């Protein structure tokens, strides 16, 4: 008997069972049908508080007013300076939202910055030790400067020959900081709308304060820090004045990375803006072995590898040449069909990338 | 004795709740078509920035003007993200289609769809130069598997 | 070349915006670039380097092989 | 015009970029067919 009597009572189990999936779909529909009645706010900045409840709002990109916050809202934290959504009937503020993200600035910190630590940069350890004491450590022991009463330094400027370890650096210490990171390219800065870059560099920096503790990474800074097209300059004030906003307590620092310091213009050289400089030179012999030992280290290669000799032959390389002496040993591998590699490889490699560099017309650099 | 204490029961109970759920999916029917008559599409494709707790979203238009959304609208809240393209009311500008990134119509003409024909015999001397070109710009993208057993970075 | 003769600024932020999309910060892998010129001794020392642009593929004059070939 | 969605070649969806106003996701009128439209363009839309 039990096999009819287990039909029909799994039967009434499945049967509830799509009954409860159906009643989750009859709530989805009837809850976004009562969403769409729902109508959208206007977004607005806020400024002078006239009287307790007249309040003059401005409107993203829009006209300015003077409206109400609706009856019940805080009127403290109704400062100049609180994004507040308006009722798009009678413009009352209702709803103060906490400030703009700008997704813009957030591509700029939630991108992935790799996982390159500082046992992958080499040769410039006491580059690394400049740059992990100037804006890891003020971060990390802030109270050290705090009883030391010395007012850490804001930011600091790498430069030097394209393809050193500028971008290296920046990513290993994005990497390895447990922090909030922001990076720029500063080209991406510019934009055709009026007055667009500067109220991103100002957000930007909103942002920075508003996520703590937070590293600022501009690079290519010379794209818009050239020596004084009309927006660029427009748009680098507005940088300084942002940069010169800098209180001690912000848990905020800055790099800026470039290839020709020379062009950047002078404002940016002054003290108090940025004023640790780091040269990020072509690697020395030590370094150049560092590098290549560091690159070459996961191939599969078979018997002793020269490095000094190579070290020897790579004159005035930069990092990424000896990356590409590892590139074109693997790929002379490959075509030789070889699942392996060996010196001969390397020599073939380092031979044809100094060729290479033959090409590279490196014009001599210059600091700032 | 057997099979005899649950007859009234399963006969009646499993046609109650099934007309129970004939009954809720025409109300789902009829709340879906609701849906679609408002679902006409003028749509003001706007990005999205940050979201809020109080699952609800800040718009910003193409007539650039910002808005805030009691309720993000028809999509949810895990697909979106900031800088994307969403579709929304032209007038109450609810969110109500989630839309494919769009970057530029240059961008799109440099793409190549008439897939050119010359062939690597129609070159003449250049062997060294043409197998340069091919092991690095081919040889990556057909196997990916001779240089991963080096662990060398393709150029 | 960067510095160049300058209201060309324009054109050296748009190749910069092309120089980090190469290589900088966030690796770009599954994305081969071609690049073509004929006056290698005018491009940056920036985006003629060695992680942007790994092979260096030159073209010379056909030689007479290679001219009977193209006939 | 710009984007032909064509989630289903049934129900197009072609975006548009009115120039200087806004940028909507619209459909065709009953006269024009979808072979005769493609991304680019240069459509020409209603007014309300
Ligand atoms: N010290 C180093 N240790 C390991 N790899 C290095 C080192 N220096 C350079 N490289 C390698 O060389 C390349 C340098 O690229 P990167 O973008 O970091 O250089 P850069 O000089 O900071 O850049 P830019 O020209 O954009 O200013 C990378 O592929 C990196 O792996
Ligand atoms: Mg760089």
């Amino acid at each position: 008997k039990l096999l009819e009597h287990k039909e029909i009572d799994g039967r009434l189990k499945e049967l509830r069972e799509q009954l409860k999936e159906l009643t989750k779909q009859y709530e989805k529909s009837e809850n976004d049908l009562k969403a769409l009645q729902s109508v959208g706010q206007i977004v607005g900045e806020v400024l002078k508080q006239l009287t307790e409840e007249k309040f003059i709002v401005k409107a993203t990109n829009g006209p300015r007013y003077v409206v109400g916050c609706r009856r019940q809202l805080d009127k403290s934290k109704l400062k100049p300076g609180t994004r507040v959504a308006l009722d798009m009937t009678t413009l009352t503020i209702m709803r103060y939202l906490p400030r703009e993200v700008d997704p813009l600035v957030y591509n700029m910190s939630h991108e992935d910055p790799g996982n390159v630590s500082y046992s992958e940069i080499g040769g410039l350890s006491e580059q690394i030790r400049e740059l992990r004491e100037v804006i890891e450590l003020p971060l990390t022991n802030p109270e050290l400067f705090q009883r030391v009463g010395i007012i850490p330094p804001k930011g600091c400027l790498l430069y030097g020959p394209p393809g050193t370890g500028k971008t290296l650096l920046a990513r290993a210490v994005a990497s390895q900081l447990d922090c909030n990171f922001l990076k720029v390219v500063s080209s991406s800065i510019v934009d055709k709308y009026i007055g667009e870059s500067a109220r991103l560099i100002r957000e930007m920096f909103n942002y920075a304060r508003d996520h703590q503790p937070c590293i600022i990474f501009m690079d290519e800074i010379d794209a818009i820090g050239g020596r004084r097209d009309r927006e660029i300059q427009r748009t680098l004030m507005e940088l300084l004045n942002q940069m010169d906003g800098f209180d001690t307590l912000h848990r905020v620092k800055m790099i800026m990375a470039t290839n020709r310091p020379d062009t950047l213009d002078p404002a940016l050289l002054r003290p108090g803006r940025l004023d640790r400089k780091i040269h990020i030179d072509l690697p020395n012999e030590q370094a150049r072995l560092d590098i290549l030992k560091i690159h070459a280290g996961p191939i599969t290669k078979h018997g002793e590898i020269d490095y000094e000799a190579i070290v020897k032959l790579s004159d005035g390389f930069n990092g990424a040449d000896l990356r590409n002496v590892c590139t074109e040993a693997g790929m002379f591998a490959i075509r030789a069909d070889h699942d392996f590699v060996v010196q001969e490889d390397f020599m073939k490699a380092v031979r044809k990338v100094a060729d290479s560099k033959k090409l590279e017309s490196k014009l001599d650099y210059k600091p700032v | 004795r057997l099979l005899d204490s649950e007859i009234k029961i399963m006969k009646s109970e499993v046609l109650r709740v099934t007309h129970e759920l004939q009954a809720m999916k025409d109300k789902i029917k009829e709340n879906s078509e609701k849906i679609k008559v408002n679902k006409t599409l003028p749509y003001l494709v706007s990005n999205v920035i940050e979201l809020l707790d109080v699952k609800c979203a800040v718009i910003k238009t193409s007539t650039r003007q910002t808005y805030f959304l009691p309720v993000i609208g028809l999509v949810d809240a895990e697909k979106l993200k900031p800088g994307d393209l969403v579709g929304v009311n032209k007038d109450s500008y609810l969110i109500l289609e989630t839309l494919p990134t769009e970057y530029d119509s240059r961008v799109k003409a440099m793409e190549v769809d008439e897939r050119p024909t010359e062939q690597y015999s129609d070159i003449g001397g250049l062997d060294k130069q043409i197998q340069e070109l091919v092991e690095a710009i081919v040889l990556p993208m057909n196997h990916k598997e001779k240089f991963e057993n080096l662990g060398i970075q393709p150029p | 070349k960067r510095f160049d003769s300058a209201g060309d600024r324009e054109v050296q932020r748009t190749m910069l915006e092309l120089l980090n999309q190469l290589d900088g910060f966030q690796p770009n892998t599954q994305v081969k670039v071609i690049a073509a010129t004929n006056r290698v001794d005018i491009l940056d020392p920036a985006l003629l380097r060695s992680g942007r642009l790994d092979r260096k593929i030159e073209f010379p004059m056909p030689n007479e092989e290679a001219r009977a070939r193209i006939m | 015009c710009t984007k032909i969605i064509n989630a289903d070649s049934e129900d197009p969806k072609y975006i548009i970029n009115v120039k200087q106003f806004a940028k909507f996701v619209v459909d065709l009128s009953d006269q024009v067919a979808p072979t005769d439209i493609e991304e680019g363009m240069r459509v020409g839309v209603d007014r309300n």
